[PDB]
């Protein structure tokens, strides 16, 4: 037992709260951003060659929820943004919505 | 307005500014609000209130929020002053194969199957 | 509404005292007992008629140098013995059994001096300890385990001073040098799960250290009330009381007069002040006020040796009351006031290791 | 065919065009409201009135 790891509880709380300060956002966006950033923290992704596997595992965990959230459509908008930032290939964006169901 | 704002800022460290003075001036002159979505209300996709809007405003928030390096929204160690996803990319990096897309195929209908090359 | 000096005493070491605490666990009829702590000594007395007060017991620490700070009377559920715990500058907490005249428990986990101790009105094994470490701890004095640590990314930044249970014992307030006053909750599910857990742990059973709870957020706060230190707060039903070195005591409620106490959103950014109370010459800090178990009168010490008394009744705080009972012997200062379970007697400590007594004549 | 093309789904197409610019079979495959021919059709309706790339 080494009482130390990458995820400090108080941090997860603080970031969500800080997100909620923003006025000019829809719940269909804030929920997404949080659900993602938390999983980002949970594993510590650095290398760009990871981002493909990243979104994969992301829905691999949060499948039931976004469905239960009925929020997959904004998930796809996020996929768009991320490809726009040159980290996704089109060869996987769809593949996500595929694995989704 | 200006002198009154300065006097209020002097008498109060809590206010301490004419910026909040003009903010309250605008809140009292108009006294109305479009919505939680910006003054250009951008309702969500996954919700009932839909409104077809161009691509830019659809991705505006996402662009105006992302921090590329840490791959997170609101980098806690990156200032957000930067350039958006407005950049260049390879416009021709696909397969580009014509096929019967199905019964209601875009191809397999010489109107659209030829207008595609026409629209090229 | 008239107390009279029927006795006054004085120590020998002449070093100022701070603590006065009647034992509010007197089975009806039992004699009045109360204690007081000084430089490095504790004192046991008993109230007798005709302004008589009788020395009972006294202990002392020699092995180091400390200036004890606070005390609190409780009991033992197991055998009903009276229980008193004290703590000083060294930051250690001791627990003494007068029935055996020994200390049975000691606690050391802070980093600076301690400033106050209180107990949950209902549970007798829950001790709250406020320190200068900016961290307000809370122990299970029975199973010898910590429970919570309030303070962190959003805590107090400088030397927490004073706290106070709500009347029922699920809500707390805190005040410290940083002009800051923050609300904590206890009723939360998580919290009470934690407590119940605390009541169940065998160290021999597991190879695991008990797991405390860290809380990094007040339920609500502000610093708009005073522009100076804040060093004593009191729950008032669902209203608030606090003092500063600004020579006025204030009463307020959070939010608006309409705003319920239990609906308050954490991001609340408004408070409602109701009234002020006034006095003279409290130009130093670390001076406290107290109130009767029946929440009907107010006592307050003074710098120049005076007193100031009000009534917690329908007396409108605009012109509620004014009652100053005075004597001509010491005007050094008076730290703390204390009533019995009833409103019979009232004690106060002068700054010069001298005691006072005032017997009420209603 | 004049079909149900939701402002959600329609802005959705407005975005999806910035992604392939030539594939109805994929865009409509994502936008479950339209039809791939209707996508070609709506393009002949809307994307015919689009700006040059």
């Amino acid at each position: 037992d080494s009482e130390d790891e990458k995820d400090p509880e108080w941090l997860r709380e603080k970031t969500i709260t800080q997100i909620e300060e923003f006025s000019d956002v829809n719940e269909g966006e804030k929920e997404v951003m949080k659900l993602w950033n938390l999983h980002v923290m949970k594993h510590g992704f650095i290398a760009d060659n990871q981002m493909n596997h990243a979104c994969m595992l992301f829905v691999e965990n949060y499948g039931q929820k976004i469905i239960k959230k009925n929020l997959c459509r904004n998930f796809m908008l996020h996929l768009v943004s991320m490809h726009d930032f040159n980290l996704i290939s089109i060869m996987s964006i769809d593949k996500a919505v595929t694995k989704l169901r | 307005s200006d002198k009154i704002f300065e006097a209020i800022s002097s008498m109060f460290p809590d206010k301490g500014t004419a910026e909040e003075l003009k903010e309250k001036y605008k809140e009292l002159t108009e006294q109305q609000l479009p919505g939680a979505l910006p003054p250009e209300c951008t309702p969500n996709i996954d919700g009932p209130n839909a409104k077809s809007v161009q691509r830019e405003q659809s991705l505006h928030s996402f662009h105006t929020l992302f921090c590329r390096r840490c791959f997170k929204y609101d980098c806690f160690l990156h200032p957000f002053h930067a350039t958006p996803n407005t950049y260049k990319r390879k416009n021709t990096e696909t397969a580009l194969d014509n096929k019967p897309c199905g019964p209601q195929c875009y191809q397999h209908l010489e109107g659209a199957k030829e207008f595609a090359a026409a629209l090229t | 509404y008239s107390f009279k000096c029927v006795n006054s005493l004085k120590e020998d070491h002449n070093q100022p005292l701070f603590g006065v605490q009647f034992n509010w666990h007197s089975k009806e009829g039992d004699p009045l007992v109360f204690a007081t702590v000084g430089s490095n000594r504790v004192t046991l007395y008993e109230c007798h008629s005709q302004g008589e007060i009788r020395l009972l017991q006294s202990y002392v620490d020699a092995d180091a140098d400390e200036n004890f700070y606070t005390c609190a009377w409780t009991y033992d559920s197991n055998t009903s013995h009276p229980l008193l715990a004290v703590a000083g500058s060294r930051g250690i907490i001791r627990i003494i059994n007068p029935i055996t005249m020994q200390c049975i428990k000691h606690y050391v986990g802070h980093g600076n001096a301690i400033n106050e101790l209180k107990f949950h009105p209902r549970d007798p094994n829950l001790l709250l300890s406020v320190s200068k470490d900016h961290a307000l701890r809370l122990w299970n004095i029975q199973t010898d385990t910590l429970v919570a640590i309030f303070g962190g990314v959003e805590g107090h930044r400088d030397e927490v001073l004073s706290a106070d249970y709500d009347l029922l014992g699920e809500k707390i307030m805190s005040c410290g040098m940083d002009h800051s006053l923050k609300l904590w909750r206890i009723n939360s599910k998580r919290m009470m799960n934690a407590i119940k857990e605390s009541y169940d742990y065998n160290p021999n059973k597991t190879n695991r250290p008990f797991i405390s709870q860290k809380i990094h957020f007040p339920d609500f706060s502000t610093r708009d009330i005073h522009r100076n230190y804040v060093d004593c707060v009191r729950w008032l039903g669902d209203l608030i009381l606090s003092k500063s070195c600004e020579n006025a005591i204030v009463c307020w409620k959070p939010g608006k007069m309409e705003d319920d106490i239990d609906k308050i959103k954490p991001s609340e950014s408004n408070v409602t002040i109701l009234g002020r109370f006034d006095y003279s010459q409290c130009d130093i800090w670390y001076m406290r006020f107290s109130m009767d178990f029946w929440q009907k009168m107010l006592a307050l010490g003074n710098q120049v040796g005076k007193l100031y008394v009000w009534d917690l009744e329908v007396e409108d705080p605009h012109k509620a009351k004014c009652t100053t009972l005075t004597h001509h012997k010491c005007g050094a200062a008076i730290r703390q006031t204390s009533f019995s379970r009833d409103s019979s007697i009232l004690i106060a400590v002068c700054d010069d290791a001298s005691i006072w007594r005032w017997d009420r004549l209603r | 065919e004049n079909v149900e093309w939701s402002g959600a789904e329609a802005s959705m197409f407005r975005v999806l065009i910035g992604t392939y610019y030539d594939n109805f079979c994929a865009i409509a495959r994502l936008i479950g409201t339209k039809t791939c021919r209707q996508v070609y059709e709506f393009r002949v309706k809307e994307s015919s009135i689009i700006a040059p790339a």
